[PDB]
């Protein structure tokens, strides 16, 4: 995960 | 220490039946129990056999989808089902036992039960003299006792065996040589007297 | 008299055994004595060597887990068969030098002097079907020929037989097996009371085996239930010992005992391989090959042995068990359970000769 | 625009992405027909790789919404992006840690391995490591809608409770839950593993096993640990977004699937029995008896 | 599936003498074969198994012994109650065979027929004529038509002159016997 915000 | 066979005896061809072979002595999770048949007049001849301790089965080529063997293990009895049974499938059939660990040969047999499977219907044996012996013929079913002069010269008096003739009845033939005969069947209780 | 033998791939070396059980006696076991025929032409400079092996397999034949064997050896005897080495003095058996005299001069001796103190050949049955290999103990004569010990054996010039280490039932019996049990639940009043032994100590394999059990059900709590079991325990010490339970053979008997009552009865149970084929990893007596074989033979060991025996030890009980069953003030169902248990020895008889 | 600074996220989206969903791919393939799933460790290996191609598929939705600067595809895309993303890290990384303990009582209890890794119970961890990420996937999904934020569409993560609460939570219980008991449960029985093979040529394949089991957990801390560092950065005070920032933004979050890109090579093609199968893609006597006259 | 041969398949010897008999196995069974003794009217009885290995109780005069795939079983000194017939059992393979079996008889001086011929009685007619060998030696003999197929039946050797009698019957028709 990590992305988006 | 002992096997007891029952369940043998007259069957039409396409009949059935069940054959019991009670082990005293034996337990049938030690002890393995073979199923093997003797032809009238013929050598030994395997026909089915049961191990219980790996619930194996096996059948002769010959019996195969015909006939089962099961093993009641509570009673320690073997039972034999006979299904379909062809005109060929008349002997003597004799329960054996085998060491279930390390077979070593059959060691302990039964008396043997008779299977008939003959069409066959229960006759009269007709007699008829030979001027000194006598025959009886269609004397079906087997056995069928002589003696001559009701039983006065015994002993030197020659009896053959019963011979299956082509119609399938039985005949038997009995001589004595320097009279009376009387012949006995038993299936049909029947006595016969004759003066040659 | 025959004899055993087996021939490489290649077909030059062949390895003669008189037979291919061996009774383990615990004081001591049976020498595995052999021959092995080979030809000094095709061996310009070659030895031909014979290592007895005591093999051991944690798993499945697979490694999958990181490239690794689950295979231990925990028994290596190793000899130099030809050329015939000076420096050892081993006489030789009767069948060693009949075998010597069939063969010609190219024939050589070679004997392993097994060690106590070492596993049996017990094969885990892993029930259903997951591989083609077996797992437990097993015991293995090899022949191959090579310039030295520590090299990579050619597979075609080599032979392996598998042999067994086994035991057979003693010849004196020993006491009959007996357990008591005094048990109160609330300790109302007199406590119930189980006591139960066996026929004999020592069964052979598919003998019925006769559990004589009494209760004296002194208390006011009714028992429903009686389980009278026959379990095989499987001791497969390895780094971090373990144990195995499997239950053999079972009957369930619904006899109650009436509170303040007493219940004598006799229960037979016999032990077979027919209804137990579908429980992984059952200590089965390790034939040789993929066979007829039966539920494994109690392994017998000596009074002061090394108690961390490596390998798969076979021991037998009888687990009685009343079922009491239990409710007062609120009636659950839920019941507790009054156990003993019957050590017993499941072995073959020796063979008469 | 797409200045050099601009465009070296592309290429980490896209040298990540398409090495990830190839090698997964392969290794499922193989494993599905070749292979044809008849062990455990086959088994765990599907699973971990479906998880780990389902987890690389999110990559073009993250680096067109990057270059983009918004987020092009709408609400029911933004939706099933999120929750396969969350999910599939939290599967990821649980399979990981299932096959970790499974080689560990393979290894050090081989005897209760015996009994406790038939298929059977391989198929129903796999399914309960499924159950066990869903409930935290659920939650994520439905919070995850798209609000037109002035200038873009982007895709974030909705919290219409207390919000920098329960933000906070779900990032500290994404980071305990997916970093710290995976790098205990794997780091505790590696080793074990290694103690126990210690223990007992046989040094040479010891040396192998070990220097491939310090890999693993490396390659495992160092592609997950950045970006969890660097979101708790993040998390407890600003910080100044330049050139450096939002090309380490990146990297980093190209490292979280770097790790989902190099499983295949340290436990699919490394495996013997996979070697075997990708270079099929790419005699004993009878014992006999004889006489011994007397 | 494996025939063993039996030799001979019958053969005639007195007490006291050294009986043979020789088992020829078609594979090869390695020493999974047994040797049983059976009397008329009565169950089987096993004599020797594994080739070599008396039974237990078996008297020691039968002795079993083995070369390749040619087993034997010789009776040293043969007795009055060691004369019956002798079957041969593999059972190292399903099924478990047996051989035709050897029918040890009694050997006496050879003996003279006395030849008799019966004519259907009146009785009948209103059809088989018999032809009668009594008390002959050795079992084999022959019979000479004279007045369709003839039943032959023989008894069992006499307990008495160790002997034997036959009688042929056959069902003829009124053209030549009128």
């Amino acid at each position: 995960y990590x992305g988006f915000x | 220490v002992q096997l007891v066979e029952s369940g043998g005896g007259l069957v039409q061809p396409g009949g059935s039946l069940r054959l019991s072979c009670a082990a005293s002595g034996f337990n049938v999770y030690s002890s393995s129990i073979h199923w093997v048949r003797q032809a009238p007049g013929k050598g030994l001849e395997w026909v089915a056999s049961i191990s219980s301790y790996y619930g194996y089965t096996y059948y002769a080529d010959s019996v195969k989808g015909r006939f089962t063997i099961s093993a009641d293990t509570s009673k320690n009895t073997a039972y034999l089902q006979m299904n379909s049974l062809r005109a060929e499938d008349t002997a003597v059939y004799y329960c054996a036992r085998s060491r279930q660990f390390w077979y070593s040969g059959l060691d302990y047999w039964g008396q043997g039960t008779l299977v008939t499977v003959s069409s066959a219907s229960t006759k009269g044996p007709s007699v008829f003299p030979l001027a000194l012996g006598c025959l009886v013929k269609d004397y079906f079913p087997e056995p069928v006792t002589v003696s001559w002069n009701s039983g006065a010269l015994t002993s030197g008096v020659h009896t053959f065996p019963a011979v299956l003739q082509s119609s399938g009845l039985y005949s038997l033939s009995s001589v004595v040589t320097v009279y009376i005969c009387n012949v006995n069947h038993k299936p049909s209780n029947t006595k016969v007297d004759k003066k040659v | 008299t025959r004899v055993f033998k087996k021939a490489s791939p290649n077909g030059k070396l062949t390895v003669y055994l008189g037979k291919r059980d061996f009774v383990d006696h615990i004081d001591l076991v049976e020498p595995v004595d052999g021959v092995v025929l080979v030809d000094p032409e095709y061996l310009k400079e070659r030895r031909v060597y014979v290592t007895l092996t005591c093999a051991f397999r944690y798993g499945r034949e697979d490694l999958d887990v990181l490239g690794l064997t689950f295979r231990k050896d925990l028994f290596v005897a190793n000899v130099q068969s030809f050329p015939p080495a000076p420096e050892d003095k081993k006489p030789l058996t009767r069948l060693q030098e009949r075998l010597i005299k069939k063969l010609g001069e190219h024939a050589y001796p070679f004997t392993f002097e097994i060690p106590p103190n070492l596993p049996c050949s017990v094969t885990l049955q892993p029930g259903p079907e997951d591989t083609g290999k077996a797992c437990g103990v097993d015991y293995e004569v090899k022949a191959f020929c090579a310039e030295n010990l520590e090299e990579k054996i050619h597979k075609r010039n080599s032979v392996r037989l598998v042999i067994e280490k086994v035991q057979y039932a003693p010849e004196r019996p020993g006491p009959q097996p007996t357990a008591e049990t005094t048990r109160q639940f609330l300790m109302s009043d007199k406590p119930l009371h189980l006591e139960a032994s066996l026929d004999k100590e020592i069964y052979y394999h598919g003998e019925p085996i006769s559990v004589n059990v009494h209760v004296t059900n002194n208390t006011n709590k009714t028992v429903k239930k009686i389980k009278i079991s026959v379990r095989q325990y499987a001791d497969i010490c390895l780094f971090n010992t373990a144990q195995y339970k499997c239950p053999v053979a079972m009957e369930e008997a619904d006899d109650t005992v009436a509170p303040s009552s007493t219940f004598c009865k006799v229960y037979t149970l016999t032990p077979f391989l027919a209804n137990n084929r579908e429980k992984r990893g059952l200590a089965l007596d390790g034939k040789l090959k993929h066979e007829d074989t039966n539920l494994a033979s109690s392994t017998l060991l000596r009074e002061g042995a090394n108690r961390e025996i490596l390998g798969i030890i076979v021991s037998y009980k009888v687990k009685v068990k009343l079922v009491v069953s239990r409710g007062g003030l609120l009636g659950d169902l839920a019941s507790s359970d009054v156990a003993v248990e019957l050590p017993f020895t499941l072995m073959h008889p020796k063979p008469k000769e | 625009p797409s200045m050099v600074t601009a465009i070296t996220i592309m290429a980490l989206y896209s040298i990540v992405c398409v090495v990830g969903l190839f090698g997964n791919f392969l290794v499922m393939y193989v494993i599905v027909r070749y292979t044809k799933m008849k062990t455990a460790t086959n088994i765990y290996i599907f699973n971990l790789a479906l998880a780990d191609a389902l987890a690389t598929s999110t990559l073009p939705f993250q680096s067109v919404n990057y270059l983009m600067g918004t987020w092009p595809f709408g609400n029911i895309l933004c939706k099933i992006v999120i929750s396969i993303d969350y999910y599939n890290m939290f599967t990821s990384i649980f399979t990981l840690c299932t096959m970790s303990v499974d080689r560990y009582i393979a290894v050090c209890h081989p005897v209760k391995a015996l009994d406790f890794r038939t298929p059977r119970n391989a198929k129903i961890v796999n399914v309960c490591n499924w159950i066990l990420s869903s409930a935290i996937g659920l939650p994520v999904m439905f919070m995850a809608t798209t609000k037109y934020r002035q200038g873009s569409i982007d895709c974030t993560l909705t919290f219409s409770h207390p919000t920098w609460y329960w933000e906070n939570l779900l990032k500290i219980c994404v980071f305990i839950f997916a970093f710290i008991m995976p790098v205990l449960i794997i780091t505790v029985c590696y080793g074990l593993m290694i103690l126990r093979l210690k223990s007992v040529e046989k040094d040479r394949n010891l040396r192998r096993i070990t220097r491939m089991v310090l890999v693993v957990v490396a390659v495992f801390i160092v592609c997950w640990t950045p970006i969890h560092i660097y979101v708790i950065i993040k998390a407890l005070i600003t910080i100044p977004e330049t050139t450096f920032q939002t090309v380490s933004w990146h990297f980093c979050i190209a490292l979280g699937y770097t790790n989902s890109c190099l499983n295949p090579v340290l436990y699919a093609f490394l495996d013997e029995n996979f070697k075997r199968c990708f270079r099929e893609f790419c005699e004993s006597c009878t014992t006999a008896s004889s006489s011994l006259a007397k | 599936d494996i025939q063993m041969t039996q030799s001979p398949s019958s053969l005639s010897a007195s007490v006291g003498d050294r009986v043979t008999i020789t088992c020829r196995a078609s594979q090869s069974v390695s020493s999974a074969v047994a040797w049983y003794q059976q009397k008329p009217g009565k169950a089987p009885k096993l004599l020797i198994y594994s080739a070599s290995s008396l039974y237990s109780g078996v008297p020691s005069r039968f002795s079993g012994s083995r070369s390749g795939t040619d087993f034997t079983l010789t009776i040293s000194s043969l007795q009055p109650e060691d004369f019956a017939t002798y079957y041969c059992q593999q059972y190292k393979y399903v099924p478990v065979t047996f051989g035709q079996g050897t029918k040890v008889e009694i050997k006496r001086t050879v003996a003279a027929p006395s030849v008799f011929i019966f004519p259907p009685s009146d009785s009948q007619l209103k059809a088989s004529v018999v032809c009668l060998l009594n008390n002959f030696y050795p079992r084999e003999a022959k019979v000479q038509w004279k007045v369709g197929n003839s039943q032959e039946s023989v008894t069992e050797q006499d307990s008495k002159d160790s002997t034997y009698s036959l009688s042929s019957t056959l069902t003829l028709s009124k053209a030549d016997y009128e």
